[PDB]
């Protein structure tokens, strides 16, 4: 009930644009009890950054689902429109000025001016039509920064991917095997830790997790696309889940680089290490207590059961790893269950190959079976051959069958 | 031991029903066996192929 | 050879054509250009519910595959009877409906599968192993498997669901209890499920021994080290099927290649 890691004040404020009402209307939309207490600041605090839209929205839920001062809203909406279309008639001077610098400008007022408002067919189309001009490599980048900023903004990691790729391949292939590690070049991360995002969004946690761990804290500097805190829930709960052990001890506890960002959040820093030194028991009741504050999250709730799962499997997996023989007693004290709930588990892991065991149920001892190469080789080699001999004399019918013509009218 | 195993240090199993480590002085030339299983395979692969041709 | 078969199936006398339907067939007598198709699908089919009477479904399925994938442009009511009979003999020997063969007619497959979907629907329940929804199903389309005379069959896979569950509980079990068993497999009862097993054992389908001590099943899955004379016999003769099987070929390919027409086409 009482928990004094969250700092709310500084939370806010490191937060910049639309992602912190995304994430406020994210928690507020499934969270019980602070419902009120989450629009309550939303109405008092933040008032800025032209919230009438989705403030009707919320006003529609509330009463559907369980005169007005609209002269300021009109008058607003005028002068946005006015503003567009002075930013229009600049744009088009600019054009007819023949001068690039004054293009360049123009774009960058027409892009905050579609970051500020929320338009995107209109910045689609601006963007199609504009990117056959380009002539510097760094110009590229930035609108490609951009794009990729909206393309996460509209939910679409296809473009995401074929931008990511092809600024990938453009520099003769990466800079072939890699120049001087990123001193004061931030960019680097930036595009990693939104490829990281998109294919953790996309299903894909491995990937993720390999493309996020490649982040430094001296350059993660922007706290716009993902906050510090997720960045390392993400890269320790993806890593956790899908490394084996000699990547994960490779790229995580070996990595200096990613310290930094264990020690930002301690929780998946004490995850990671119980989890490598065989210890299960508190591991899987922080997971546990930490699942709670994963699920209010935004960008990782709807792939947290998923991950939780496999991170248990695999545990599982490492458990038996260095025994032929293991108390079931022990095994389900170490796992937080009782012995027929591991056992069913341990059932359904066997079944499917993950774990080649053997549960004895009298003595309840989950013992390892060890297949016999010679024996199976040999089982196998005749199957074969006896799916030889009749895929064989089915063909040689066939063929006695096709050479009379025998076929129904 | 837990530790070394999972770390290819130590090649060996544990008994936990009997307090045992079992060592792996096993492994003698079994290559034959996965050449043989690799020959079953191409086998196979190569029975749906020419089988399947036209009759 | 069809009204042989079919005389057999009439009369509940499978026994003589078993000679008849051991052998492979290798060319058809051309009959005077009277053999019509329907002599190969009736024959294929009728050796197919000869089989099945006896319990032999690995050659029973082998019987229907070849009735199916006779090369056809129309719907023929022998090959729909083979197809609805494969499927239930790949349920009961098979634990799934085995893939048809790719050198298969393509306009007669697209026909039959939809008229044959309770069938169908029978592999999809029976693939999720919860023999309740079987049996559910079954009563659903009692009427289509009376019908077509399949009942019987339909039963059979119901009990080789039963089987196909104790076999799966190997693959995980190395000892289990009585009860467990029957809770897991849905016998409902530790003498049924005892009674199962020991069905099972006797039949060879399965090694497990039975302890009535403490009521529990151990399954012992060491039967053949392949270090015996009986197994160098047994690849003898399956080696002496291939060699046989090689020089039918070869005996082929030289009577093809002595024909006319060859060579000259080439």
């Amino acid at each position: 009930v009482e928990n004094p890691s969250l700092d709310l004040e500084q939370y806010a404020a490191s937060y910049s644009g639309l992602m912190r009402i995304e994430r406020l209307q994210f928690i507020a939309d499934h969270c019980p009890t602070l419902r009120v207490e989450a629009l309550k600041m939303a109405l008092s605090f933040v008032q800025r950054t032209f919230n009438v839209d989705m403030y009707e929205e919320i006003h529609r839920k509330l009463s559907e689902a369980t005169a007005l001062d609209t002269a300021w809203v009109e008058a607003t909406r005028k002068k946005a429109l006015l503003k567009l279309e002075k930013l229009d008639t600049d744009l088009k001077n600019y054009k007819g000025n023949s001068i690039k610098e004054s293009i360049r400008r123009g774009h960058d007022d027409l892009g905050d001016h579609y970051l500020d408002c929320g338009d995107l067919s209109n910045a689609l189309k601006c963007y199609s039509r504009a990117r056959d001009y380009c002539t510097s490599a760094k110009h590229v980048i930035n609108m490609c920064l951009n794009v990729i900023k909206v393309s996460v903004y509209l939910q679409n990691w296809s473009h995401v991917l074929s931008y990511v790729s092809k600024a990938e391949s453009t520099p003769e292939i990466a800079e072939q095997r890699g120049e001087r590690d990123s001193q004061t070049q931030a960019i680097l991360t930036k595009l990693k830790c939104a490829a990281g995002l998109a294919e953790l969004a996309a299903r894909k946690y491995k990937q993720a997790a390999k493309c996020l761990l490649l982040a430094s804290f001296d350059h993660c500097d922007f706290p716009e696309l993902l906050s510090p805190s997720n960045v390392a829930i993400y890269g320790g709960l993806c890593a956790l889940a899908t490394f084996d052990r000699q990547e994960l001890q490779r790229n995580v506890i070996s990595s200096s680089s990613f310290k930094l960002f264990l020690e930002l959040e301690p929780q998946v820093r004490d995850i990671i290490f119980k989890f490598y030194e065989s210890k299960y028991a508190s591991c899987l009741k922080m997971l546990d207590e930490m699942k709670d504050n994963l699920l209010l999250d935004m960008y990782l709730a709807p792939h947290v059961r998923t991950l939780y799962t496999q991170i248990r499997n695999r545990a599982l997996i490492q458990y038996f790893s260095p025994y032929v023989s293991a108390d079931m007693h022990r095994m389900a004290a170490a796992f937080n269950t009782t012995v027929a709930a591991l056992e069913d588990e341990l059932t359904q892991l066997i079944l499917e190959g993950l774990i080649s065991a053997r549960v004895d149920s009298h003595s309840k001892i989950l013992y390892a079976r060890d297949v016999d190469q010679r024996s199976t080789t040999f089982e196998k080699s005749l199957l074969m051959g006896k799916e030889f001999q009749r895929r064989a004399k089915a063909m040689m019918l066939r063929a006695a069958v096709l050479r009379n013509q025998i076929h129904v009218k | 031991l837990v530790q070394c195993i999972l770390d290819n240090t130590i090649h060996g199993r544990i008994d936990q029903v009997n307090q045992l480590l079992e060592l792996d002085h096993q492994k003698r030339g079994g290559a034959r066996y996965t050449a043989l299983d690799k020959w079953t395979n191409q086998l196979n692969s190569l029975n749906q192929a020419v089988v399947s041709k036209l009759a | 050879h069809a009204d042989l078969c079919q005389l057999c199936l009439l009369a509940k006398c499978f026994k003589p054509a078993l000679p008849y339907l051991d052998v492979d067939m290798m060319d058809i007598c051309k009959e005077n250009g009277a053999y019509d198709a329907k002599h190969f699908l009736c024959y294929y089919y009728y050796g197919g519910m000869i089989y099945t009477g006896l319990k032999n479904f690995e050659r029973a399925l082998y019987f229907y595959e070849q009735a199916i994938t006779t090369p056809a442009m129309a719907v023929s009511h022998i090959m729909l009877e083979s197809y609805k009979k494969y499927i239930l003999v790949s349920l009961i020997l098979l634990g799934k409906v085995q893939q048809l063969p790719k050198y298969t007619s393509q306009i007669v497959g697209r026909f039959i599968k939809p008229l044959s979907n309770a069938y169908h629907e029978l592999a999809q329940v029976y693939s999720t192993n919860n023999p309740s929804e079987l049996r559910n199903l079954v009563n659903k389309h009692s009427e289509t498997f009376t019908r077509d005379n399949n009942m019987g069959l339909v039963k059979q896979c119901l009990s080789s669901l039963y089987k196909k569950n104790i076999q799966r509980l190997t693959k995980t079990f190395l000892t289990l209890s009585l009860q467990d068993m029957a809770s897991r497999v849905q016998l409902s009862g530790p003498q049924e499920a005892e009674k199962y097993v020991l069905h099972m054992i006797e039949d060879g389908e399965i090694f497990a021994s039975i302890n009535q001590k403490d009521g529990m099943v151990s399954f012992h899955d060491n039967p053949e080290k392949y270090n015996n004379p009986a197994m160098l016999h047994n690849i003898d003769q399956e080696m002496l099927k291939c060699i046989e099987l090689d020089e039918r070929l070869k005996a082929m390919d030289q009577e093809i290649t002595v024909n006319p027409q060859f060579v000259q086409k080439s």
